[PDB]
């Protein structure tokens, strides 16, 4: 108890049928290919899956996680005086955690990451509202990247994978 | 009185609000200016989560304090 994020843990429990999700997946990558012609990469589905899919956009695997990881939180370390005003625990405590290979990454991570890469990370998301495909945010840092997008997508509101442009 | 909401995602925003809003009517205010919907809002004021059903005077937040604004985006 008194994480950061606490507050989303129980409605993400909540929240959680497989053949709708099939369907809406379905839908979701066609619309994908159709209209950006983007494919979704499936990345693993244990507590490191934000930085699979990171890994799988930087360094083109899913297994340098915990590279990713650690350079993350190193990052937001060297960056605590910007960080720590949007962490509602003491920095150090959260970051301790964070660097756990099981802690689920979360917008405060996704926004480091963009600066540290100099990359922005654009997330997507099926919405059963429209077919429409644009990221439902961008992230980024100030200066001017070199580098393509890192895209990822979130699905269920509680899993990441990676967004190729093959 | 004017507060202002430093979100995460790097905007500015300056809001118009009484001692008696709630954090609600705040999130609200916010989805009015940015378009982003309230139930994904987490606000903070000087480290400390804010709660829908108090007001801004429950916490002490004066003319021209400043919130900050994360989303709730976990995934694992």
């Amino acid at each position: 108890a008194g994480y950061n994020s606490e507050d989303e843990y129980e409605a993400a429990a909540a929240r959680i049928d497989p053949a709708t999700v099939e369907q809406q997946e379905h839908w979701f990558e066609k619309a994908l290919r159709d209209k950006k012609g983007f494919i979704i990469k499936q990345m693993k589905e244990d507590g490191a899956c934000l930085f699979r899919a990171v890994a799988d956009q930087v360094y083109g695997d899913q297994d340098m996680h915990e590279v990713v990881r650690k350079h993350c939180m190193d990052y937001l370390m060297k960056n605590a005086d910007y960080f720590s005003n949007y962490v509602t625990e003491d920095f150090t405590t959260y970051i301790n955690r964070k660097r756990k290979n099981n802690c689920h990454g979360n917008h405060i991570e996704m926004q480091a990451m963009a600066e540290m890469y100099n990359r922005p990370v654009e997330v997507y998301q099926y919405s059963t509202g429209t077919s429409a495909v644009e990221p439902i945010n961008t992230f980024h840092g100030i200066h001017q990247n070199e580098d393509e997008p890192i895209r990822v997508s979130y699905h269920r509101n509680i899993h990441y994978n990676s967004v190729v442009n093959p | 009185m004017q507060i202002f909401v430093k979100t995460l995602t790097g905007k500015t925003i300056t809001l118009e609000v009484e001692p008696s809003d709630t954090i609600e009517n705040v999130k609200a205010k916010i989805q009015d200016k940015e378009g982003i919907p309230p139930d994904q809002q987490r606000l903070i004021f000087a480290g400390k989560q804010l709660e829908d059903g108090r007001t801004l005077s429950d916490y002490n937040i004066q003319k021209e304090s400043t919130l900050h604004l994360v989303l709730r985006l976990r995934g694992g």
